[PDB]
RNA sequence: UUGCCGUUGCUAUGGC
């Protein structure tokens, strides 16, 4: 570096970059709420309210800048909850059941403007101004309900025969919704204007999970392509982040002197700032990813442990224990609890991971943003975690959070899930503090 | 898999086209040039005026079949094992063998013409 | 319905103006409908409807979006003073005709 | 000029069942029989040399 | 494009008959266009083989050529050698066109049904409705060939024949 | 030697499961145990994917007998829940078969996996 | 002798040693992702073009960013377009198959003789090669 | 704390 190091073009662009407007939504702010070790762990108030609905599916919450959450079930029922009382269970405000009354009388695609659901409402999203909630599922519709009445004020179809929506995310502090349809599509809607802005294509299996933050960017992940993409929606472009853990070379890394293996399906995302995200995979991987690297920065190989081995009384039907124990092939058929719900508090140091391992796991990323660590475990949620999110209260130095998570006995998309070891269906609420 | 005979070898040496590189240049593919034992016996019988051709046919890259029939008549050996199987290319320059091979169907035919090889009954050369 | 999106809003007070680029998103519509779009821009900002103008409309292949150049004013007086005559005879209120001869 | 070559190919793979015996796709259902005759005099195989 | 050396031999006439009938092509100029650029491609791969190992030309242009052939789709993921580029041939290149790919993906009952679907604008790969059948869809665009959103075989309104029949059955 | 003998390890398992999902998307897949034996004795089958951890194992050990009869490759995949997820259904399947189609956009994938498990066997 | 100002002696030419083979290898082994588009929006005349080339989409990004940066639609300047646009579409439809160009493998340009084998730091002494290695 | 049924708290759990 010399004494003269100016470029005429660059000082011109900084003149224009001073002259412009909108230093508002484009905040490329990294993690600033560095509170990973500051809060406690082992004294969270774990209140599990068991609710009377088979197979809840997702939770949308709300904070302004009273407080309500929302739930949605496989029994075609949305139910609104007050959660503004921070130390008790949520309370039921309005149920809302769809069913056979709202199957259309036409069986044709454009006139799917029936005012309710009839099959498997999959995700829900409450507006940042709270006026509306939106929810959708395998009835190829998005239904927008009012807050104060829970009426469908608009029904927008996805308009094709495989238009199952599978994840919804409002971008923060705006009225724009990104819904990740199983047509390898992302549809964007303006909810105060009731319009569709952009459809945008590009995944290779069904776009199972979506997440958004303060900017117009988005992060989506598809099931078995094992890639996670992020989208610039004004520029309509994307970055693709493949996986890339080879079990043979990880065996070689241990064989320098071990049940870790390949990758099936990336399941869940949550965007942690405007420069990183975390993806939860099918072999229990949790991976932390930059914006400047294809391959992930950090991988946690197994995050929720390994499924119990199949019983010798239920493996073959031979008479002797020796041959029934022979038919397990040793460790060859042990499979892990796949991380199936992942959530980040925005711009924070902590995140939450959940499956049917029975215990949620709170983790904190390191300060340098190159690794993460288990903080603690939350052993009050028996069952599959179909959604995790966090509600906050209190100012910057002292704050108190309640993890609202939904627990069912079956996965949110297909069933596939046996060995219900005493699981129940309801809302887990863990109030952690400081 | 390109079955060569003796006047293909002699014409390639008289034109200075290499065997494997000339076949790769002609077909734009890969080639296994093959010398049957009767073609090799015909080259050895042709005398010591053809020692150059003999030790250019003894090449490591040129693989070699082993024909099991009495005597050393290369044209009947090539015609029999080519109408047997329909998977070979016949590389030759005999007028008689070229007329036999271009009368039987589905057998391509390579020949030294000009200053590199030409190929006749193969319909995908470009 | 027709939705609008402003980008790269800069302020040019030397011409007493604020200029920007407009993404016009119309699903299954014909095209932008420049007048109705100017009313929508007059509503989404402070009003100044006869002071706002958009001129650089380019649709894309297959419809869906269009990209244009919007420029909102204050003070319709300087809108007349600075916005040129061809745009004013398109949209606004100046009109000039020429003695075509030779 | 496309539906010409659509049909002079359907003629072409109908003439091909007269020279060769073209692989149809395997046994349809139950095996009924040969349906066209068994000739015990004719042997259609390639003798060697 | 350019005609072959011997264009009228009976082997080549049966070749063109079989390719046109199997892939639903219109004339010989599709085969000659595709085979012209394929001749250029494996003419390049031949010279990249005629220079030996460790050469900057062979190394960089070889990995460039096989990676962009995989990305076009005519090569597989696991043949990353510069001799499968020589083993390439014409029907690998015209198995990738949108007409064949619609027929394979089951949006039509024939290759000619696929051809008329594409030229009557019911097939849209990604966003754009494609009208031409000779498209060479790539490996990434392979899975997003689907019926257009403006198409009565997709989710849109019936066409003029069906809704004129609805009008005539209304009167 | 256990009863579910050619158990495909991690790489071959996700390879198999990717071609199973693509065949189910293109309607070339027939899923279930007695559907698999129906298509195995019918003849529309390239290769057949059984699970290695169903609740008994002999419920689908009835299949490799038909496979060695009719020269069809068979592979035990280590999770029936994963195989149901791959097939794309809402219940864990234990056996699936890839029906023979020639107009198929995934023939090279099906054939590469078939050759790999023929080497495995 | 004496000093003369020369923009061609401190000008960003930077195109005498860009080769698509080398940039393709750098993009493969970069480990930074590459901003691909949504998969439909890249084909052009409903397919009647190509998809479009990488040089085409970077040039198009430059034209629309210059467009959104100083507010000006371009023109139909006929000599310029009658050469460059018809020659551009003709080399595109001859060489670019499936959105990937293949003319770089059928054109004579020596890769080592402009792109590798550095010229100033040629290390023309054994002491220099030992020092620069260590 | 709900579809029910039970232990109930005078609030937690467990079986479908
Ligand atoms: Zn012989």
């Amino acid at each position: 570096d010399e004494y003269n190091n100016f470029d005429a073009g660059d000082l011109d662009k900084d003149i224009i970059a001073s002259r412009l407007k909108e230093d508002v939504a484009e905040q490329q702010g990294r993690v600033f709420r560095y509170f990973g070790d500051k809060l406690l762990i082992s004294e969270a108030k774990q209140s599990f309210t068991r609710v009377g609905e088979n197979n809840l599916t997702c939770i949308s919450c709300f904070q302004p800048v009273r407080l309500f959450a929302y739930t949605v079930s496989k029994d075609l029922q949305l139910t609104k909850y007050d959660i503004t009382d921070f130390s008790k269970r949520p309370k039921k405000l309005k149920y809302a059941k769809g069913g056979a009354k709202y199957i259309p009388t036409s069986k044709h695609e454009y006139e799917n403007t029936t005012e309710g659901h009839y099959d498997e409402i999959l995700t829900v999203a409450a507006s940042p101004d709270g006026k509306y909630v939106v929810t959708g599922g395998r009835d190829r519709k998005l239904i927008v309900w009012s807050t104060e009445s829970l009426s469908p004020v608009k029904v927008i179809p996805t308009k094709d025969r495989r238009g199952e929506v599978l994840s919804l995310a409002f971008r923060k502090n705006s009225d724009q919704l990104y819904a990740s349809c199983a047509d390898f599509k992302i549809r964007t809607y303006s909810i105060n204007q009731f319009s569709q802005l952009e459809i945008l294509y590009g995944h290779h299996d069904i776009v199972e999970d979506i997440s958004a933050l303060a900017m117009e960017r988005c992060v989506t992940v598809g099931a078995r392509d094992r890639t996670a993409m992020l989208w610039k929606i004004p520029d309509e472009t994307r970055l693709t982040f493949r996986g890339g853990d080879e079990p043979q070379k990880l065996l070689r890394r241990w064989m320098k002197e071990p049940l870790f293996f390949c990758e099936g399906s990336i399941d869940v995302v949550s965007m942690v700032d405007d420069f990183h995200f975390i993806t939860g995979s099918d072999n229990g991987n949790i991976c932390l990813w930059s914006l400047a690297k294809k391959k992930p920065i950090f991988t946690e190989r197994i995050a929720h442990g390994i499924l119990p081995e199949p019983s010798f009384n239920d493996i073959s039907g031979e008479t002797d224990e020796e041959l029934r124990k022979r038919q397990l092939q040793g460790k060859k058929l042990l499979q892990p609890f796949w991380i199936t719900s992942l959530y980040a508090i925005p711009y924070s140091n902590v995140f939450i991971s959940g499956s049917w391992s029975g215990s949620l796991k709170v983790w904190k990323i390191s300060d340098n943003l190159r690794s993460f660590e288990l903080l603690g475990e939350l052993s009050g949620a028996k069952g599959v975690v179909t959604k995790i999110q966090v509600v906050e209260s209190g100012k910057h130095g002292k704050e108190k959070f309640r993890i609202l998570a939904s627990i069912a006995k079956e996965h949110r998309l297909g069933r596939w899930i046996a060995n219900v070891s005493g699981a129940r269906n309801g809302i887990y609420s863990a109030v952690i503090d400081q | 898999q390109v079955l060569i005979d003796t006047n293909f070898i002699n014409f390639s040496i008289q034109k200075k086209v290499d065997i494997v590189r000339g076949m790769m240049d002609c077909l734009l593919a890969k080639c296994n040039p093959l010398i049957t034992d009767c073609v090799m016996a015909e080259l050895e019988k042709l005398g010591p005026k053809y020692r150059i051709a003999l030790k250019l046919a003894r090449d490591p890259r040129i693989k070699r079949l082993s024909c099991s029939h009495k005597g050393t008549y290369a044209d009947d050996c090539l015609v029999h094992r080519v109408l047997q199987h329909k998977c070979y290319i016949v590389a030759t320059n005999d007028a008689g063998l070229k007329q036999r091979i271009r009368k039987i169907p589905g057998i391509p035919l390579m020949s030294v013409g000009g200053h590199a090889y030409v190929i006749e009954k193969l319909p995908d050369v470009f | 319905a027709v939705t609008i999106r402003t980008r790269k809003v800069i302020s040019n007070p030397l011409l007493a103006r604020k200029q920007f680029v407009v993404d016009v998103l119309h699903p299954n519509r014909a095209n932008v409908s420049k007048d109705e779009l100017r009313e929508k821009l007059a509503e989404v900002y402070k009003a100044e409807k006869d002071a706002v103008s958009v001129f650089g409309f380019r649709t894309q292949f297959g419809g869906g979006k269009s990209v244009g150049f919007g420029l909102v004013y204050n003070s319709v007086a300087e809108a007349k003073k600075f916005e040129p005559t061809y745009r004013l005879v398109r949209y606004g209120l100046a009109e000039k005709v020429e003695k075509a001869s030779r | 000029s496309r539906v010409k070559k659509r049909k002079k190919y359907q003629k072409a793979q109908k003439k091909l069942k007269s020279v060769r015996a073209v692989y149809s796709g395997g046994q349809s259902g139950v095996y009924e029989g040969e349906k066209t005759g068994i000739k015990k005099g004719l042997t259609r195989s390639v003798k060697f040399k | 494009y350019s005609t072959p050396k011997r264009p009228y031999e009976s082997s080549r006439l049966d070749a063109e008959l079989k390719l046109a009938g199997e892939f639903g092509l219109k004339n010989k100029k599709e085969i000659y266009r595709i085979s012209f650029q394929l001749s250029k491609i494996r003419r390049a791969a031949r010279d990249l083989l005629t220079r030996d190992e460790k050469d900057p030309k062979r190394l960089f242009e070889g990995n460039a050529l096989i990676r962009r052939l995989v990305r076009v789709g005519v090569l597989s993921e696991d043949k990353k050698k510069l001799d499968y580029v020589l083993a390439l041939k014409v029907e690998d290149f015209l198995e990738r066109r949108l007409q064949t790919q619609v027929y394979k993906l089951g949006l039509a009952k024939s290759v000619h049904h696929a051809r008329v679907l594409i030229t009557q604008r019911h097939i849209a790969v990604g966003k754009q409705i494609v009208n031409i059948p000779s498209f060479m869809v790539r490996l990434d665009s392979e899975k997003h060939i689907d019926f257009a959103p403006t198409s009565p075989f997709g989710g849109a309104r019936p066409g003029r024949v069906a809704r004129r029949n609805a009008a005539r059955k209304a009167e | 030697n256990p009863k579910a003998f050619p158990l495909a390890d991690a790489a071959l398992t996700q390879q198999i499961l990717d071609v199973v999902q693509q065949a189910a998307n293109l309607r070339q897949l027939k899923k279930g145990a007695n559907e698999a034996t129906k298509t195995l004795n019918r003849g529309i089958s390239e290769f057949i994917i059984m699970a290695a951890d169903c609740e008994p194992i002999e419920i689908l050990l009835h299949l490799p007998l038909l496979c060695e009869d009719k020269n069809v490759p068979y592979v035990f995949v280590p999770s029936r829940v994963a195989l149901g997820r791959a097939c794309g259904v809402s219940r864990p399947v234990i056996a699936a078969s890839i029906t023979t189609n020639d107009a198929s956009a995934i023939k090279t994938q099906i054939y590469a996996v078939k050759d790999k498990i023929e080497t495995l066997l | 002798f004496e000093d003369r100002f020369d923009a061609r002696e401190h000008k960003d030419r930077s195109n005498k040693s860009r080769m698509q083979a080398m940039e393709e290898y750098i993009r493969e082994s970069s480990d930074q992702p590459d901003w691909s588009a949504s998969i439909g929006a890249d084909i052009v005349n409903h397919g009647r073009g190509g998809i479009k080339s990488l040089r085409d989409t970077e040039k198009e990004r430059r034209v629309t960013s210059f467009e959104e940066d100083n507010f000006t639609r371009l023109n139909i300047t006929n000599k310029a377009e009658k050469r460059k646009q018809k020659q551009r579409e003709r080399n595109a439809r001859m060489n670019v198959i499936g959105g990937e160009d293949f003319g770089i493998f059928s054109s004579k340009r020596k890769l080592e003789d402009s792109t590798s084998r550095r010229g100033a730091k040629k290390t023309r002494s054994a002491w220099d090669r030992a020092q620069r290695r260590l």
